[PDB]
């Protein structure tokens, strides 16, 4: 089985140390990391589940 | 064995537009009313005990 | 009907890969078919004359 | 105020469409494609065909 798709990052992203450009490829996520604005993140720190 | 690197492609699709706007909130905020002229006039009339 | 327009070119050459430097094209119309190729020349190598 | 703008003429900037001005282009056109002629046969009458 094969499936093919896009995978690409919003406008308004431009990627870090590059702003003022106008070919901006959204997909290359090593020069999108967050450099995005539609989505934040935010983690928890909590105390480990014993196993 | 012909690749994908062999054809070129052409113009890519266009899929998606993305237009910016503020989410404008005038209407619901203030009061309006259209003014026939360059002056506008409101009429406060208050009601008065005695002493003003 | 747009401005920077475009035109493709199908070249179509014989050889493992169709992309390596020095492959040669299939139905060039200066250069005759190498009628070889399929063959007693896919049963061999012949080497190719050069200097001495 | 915003001019149009124009492809540097660099094969490079036209077909991604990077432009100078404003309104980057989508991409190039489609003129066609020309692919290479189909060399004819000498038939094959000159000389004895005996299908076997």
């Amino acid at each position: 089985l094969l499936v093919r798709y896009a995978l690409s990052a919003n406008p308004y992203t431009v990627a870090k140390d590059e702003k003022e450009a106008r070919i901006i490829d959204g997909g290359d996520m090593d020069k999108m990391a967050g450099r995005s604005d539609l989505s934040v993140l935010l983690g928890v720190k909590l105390p480990k589940i014993i196993i | 064995s012909t690749t994908t690197n062999s054809n070129s492609i052409g113009r890519p699709n266009l899929v998606a537009l993305t237009r910016a706007t503020t989410k404008l909130i005038y209407s619901d905020i203030v009061a309006t009313q259209r003014t026939n002229q360059p002056v506008a006039a409101f009429y406060g009339i208050k009601y008065l005990n005695p002493d003003n | 009907n747009s401005p920077t327009g475009q035109v493709f070119a199908l070249r179509a050459v014989y050889g493992k890969d169709p992309v390596a430097a020095g492959a040669k094209e299939a139905f060039h119309p200066m250069y005759g078919p190498d009628a070889m190729f399929s063959g007693q020349g896919a049963a061999k190598k012949f080497p190719a004359l050069a200097a001495s | 105020a915003e001019i149009g703008g124009d492809h540097g003429y660099n094969a490079t900037n036209i077909a991604a469409g990077q432009t100078s001005g404003a309104v980057t282009q989508i991409g190039p056109a489609v003129m066609g494609m020309v692919r290479r002629a189909i060399p004819n046969l000498i038939a094959f009458d000159i000389c004895g065909v005996q299908p076997m």
